[PDB]
RNA sequence: CCGAGCGCGGGAACAACCGAGACCGCCAGCUAAGGCCCCCAAGUCUGGGCUAAGUGGUAAAGGAUGUGGCGCCGCGAAGACA
RNA sequence: GGGGAGGUUUGGCACCUCGAUGUCGGCUCGUCGCAUCCUGGGGCUGAAGAAGGUCCCAAGGGUUGGGCUGUUCGCCCAUUAA
RNA sequence: CGGAAGGGAUAACCGCUGAAAGCAUCUAAGCGGGAAGCCCGCCCCAAGAUGAGGCCUCCCACGGCGUCAAGCCGGUAAGGAC
């Protein structure tokens, strides 16, 4: 993931935070650091 | 930021310490302190700085024999040291210690208009092979149709010489109270026995 | 008949606030006062229209995002020579600019619409040079 | 709210309290007033922005009155091998996994003060600027580094397989 | 429709988009298209809805706890969302 | 398998130019662009460190010298943070 | 010898107190760190900055037509030039 145009909630422990601006999907696992972008 | 008038006098290389170095002197003199400027009046913090005595008939008038201490006018006259506020007497040459590093300003000698090369420096070029037409040339100036205007400022071919540049980080390891003399490791810009403004370095303030 | 002219007006000084209205709202009218067209004996061709002096413009006041987002160019013949500084900043440094600029496009352009302009006399203060009239306004 | 020292004001809520005064000034929008001896904070409508300041104001006010109350509890656990917290004159001086040792000066509005060598204290007596120098030390030396050594409040660390994962 | 209507007014400028057929004069009235904050002529008219992006001030499949409004099926004072 | 953007390539069109708009590469002289090659920073990593990969921000400055070919493109050469 | 040091706002991003939506959040109020990038410091031009700026001094009327209105004409004083 990280950087993209389609960013999901995939693992339940996701949530999506519209942020500075634009949209970001944080967790634990920085993994699935995912934004619209 | 202090500072001091100056004027050029040889550039050899004294072999003090062990190692050799390039010296450039230069005589700072007497050379006076005539008036002072201040915010309200002026918006800076500044001296007027004279120079060298020889001033009979071919001066007089304003004088500033006026200002408020006379002190007759040099010859060479007087310039400004900004954000300076000195002690007060014609400040001579000791102004700097023997250890210090500073900035020295003074006009570049005419080399009037030169070619691109000796300028800001081109190329040129085919001595043989291409023509004969073209040794010292720029060839090139701007694009075909669009812009179809040729660049501001485009390097070309113009003046060099009659100009001024302000020197940074130098060296003087000399001074001499006994004779009003500056030396520094060799940089000077302009000619011999003309005329210069040196002041502090800059660095870290 | 034939319409009327008027000879040679006295110009009417004026002034107005700064502080608490918008930047843009402001000019629209201003201007018009630069020129006769608030007078009942305006005319195209002599610019007889109020010196408007102005006071405190350094808290001038706009909407939205305009303080950081509002952008001044200004461009040298030199290419590379765009510099965009903006309204923010704009305010810090020189901010009288801001209006006289608001303003200065908001006259016409041939050689007197930037004669009306001297007409305009605007400082970030209050204080201006208290000459004559000026007659406060709103 | 009981021996403190309110004081409401236009949108300023300066607030004394037995260590000191701190000011709080959030929009006037809703309603600030002290009442009866217990602060009090109201929207003025069923509004998005209005009902976000409404809670947002009346929780931010009602910790600054406990920041005065003494609301400090925050504290790092430096967790590592060679890193040592010292505290000389004004200045901590913890030693960790840089080169050299880190000097911290605690400053104007907070005090902080070091128990012993494996764990900071901080006495933060500022709710707002607290946080931020907690965070300013667990960010002057990054912990969990893959698998420990650093600067841990308390927060378990994610672990990380070690001298692996390198294919 | 131009060409032959580059004669007219909108359209920022533009043969053909909109409006509209120029014998001539006029320092006279209405009105078209657009338009009325100032270009530039006329409402910073009237009244209430949406939006926070300069969107307006020119882009898609698609994406999101953006914001307003509508509707549906449980949960619930027997006691719930968290 | 879908959706776009770009206007360098390769094509379709034949409106300015047939009372002329001199087509390649190289010299010289550039300047802009960012979808960054180098240099900062940062994110994540199947990232111990090392170095590497990949993704976002960032053009300020830099982008070498020889061999073959007219050749740009290319390969080679010895190198360089590139 | 020049690129510096350093100051101020920032991207991407990393953080603090904190709600709507009792819990969460780096934000929708507020605040901090953070780049060779932006502004400056630095060098140079530059008041034709029609808005001609500022400082320091230096010289000074009626002499013949303009009575009232701005000029016009001949040498002078600081001066400046051939």
């Amino acid at each position: 993931m990280k950087v993209r145009a389609s960013v999901k909630r995939i693992c339940d422990k996701c949530k999506v935070i519209r942020r500075h601006g634009r949209v970001y999907v944080i967790c634990e696992n920085p993994k699935h650091k995912q934004r619209q972008g | 930021m202090k500072g001091i008038l100056g004027v050029k006098v040889g550039m050899t290389r004294i072999f003090r310490d062990d190692r050799a170095v390039p010296v450039t002197v230069i005589l700072a003199g007497p050379c006076p302190v005539v008036q002072r400027r201040t915010p309200e009046k002026d918006g800076y913090t500044a001296v007027q700085l004279g120079f060298l005595p020889q001033n009979p008939k071919r001066v007089n008038r304003p004088l500033k024999g006026h200002f408020a201490k006379a002190g007759v006018e040099p010859v060479r006259i007087l310039r400004e040291i900004r954000d300076f506020n000195p002690e007060g007497d014609t400040v001579t040459v000791e102004i700097f210690k023997p250890g210090e590093r500073v900035d020295v300003t003074g006009t570049s000698k005419g080399r009037g208009f030169a070619g691109v090369m000796k300028r800001w420096n081109f190329a040129g070029g085919p001595d043989s092979h291409g023509a004969h037409k073209i040794h010292r040339h720029p060839g090139s100036i701007g694009n075909r149709k669009t812009p179809g205007r040729v660049y501001k400022g485009k390097k070309m071919a113009g003046h060099y010489g009659a100009e001024r540049v302000t020197v940074m980080n130098l060296e003087v390891v000399d001074v001499i109270p006994e004779e009003n003399l500056l030396l520094v490791k060799g940089a000077v810009p302009g000619p011999n026995g003309g005329l210069v403004i040196v002041r502090e370095t800059k660095k870290a303030a | 008949m034939k319409t009327y002219v008027p000879k040679q007006v006295e110009p009417r000084w004026v002034l107005i606030d700064a502080e608490g209205k918008t930047l843009g709202r402001l000019a629209t009218k201003i201007a018009t006062l630069l020129r006769g067209k608030h007078r009942p004996d305006w005319t195209p061709n002599v610019a007889m229209g109020d010196f408007v002096v102005v006071v405190n413009a350094d808290k001038i006041r706009v909407t939205g995002k305009k303080l950081e987002q509002k952008i001044y160019t200004r461009y040298s013949g030199y290419p590379g020579g765009l510099k965009k500084i903006p309204l923010e900043k704009m305010l810090a440094t020189h901010p009288e600019r801001v209006l006289e600029h608001a303003v200065k496009g908001m006259l016409p352009k041939g050689p007197l619409g930037r004669r009306l302009f001297k007409r305009l006399k605007v400082y970030a203060g209050p204080d201006h040079p208290h000459q004559a009239q000026r007659p406060e306004k709103l | 709210p009981k021996g403190v020292s309110v004081e409401v004001a236009p949108g300023r809520v300066k607030v004394k309290g037995p260590k000191g005064e701190l000011e709080v000034p959030v929009s006037p929008e809703m309603r600030v007033v002290v009442e009866e001896g217990v602060v009090r904070v109201e929207r003025p409508s069923d509004e998005r922005r209005h009902k976000s300041l409404h809670g947002l104001t009346r929780t931010l006010i009602a910790n600054a009155v406990k920041g005065v109350s003494e609301g400090y509890s925050k504290e790092l656990l430096i967790k590592g091998i060679g890193y040592r917290a010292r505290l000389v004159g004004r200045a901590l001086e913890l030693t960790v996994g840089f080169s050299h040792p880190v000097v911290v000066e605690p400053p104007e509005g907070i005090t902080f003060e070091v128990p012993e060598p494996t764990r900071v204290r901080v006495s933060g007596i500022d709710k707002q600027k607290v946080g931020q120098v907690a965070a300013n030390i667990r960010a002057i030396r990054k912990p969990s580094a893959y698998h420990e050594k650093g600067i841990y409040y308390a927060g378990e660390p994610v672990r990380l397989k070690p001298g692996k994962a390198g294919a």
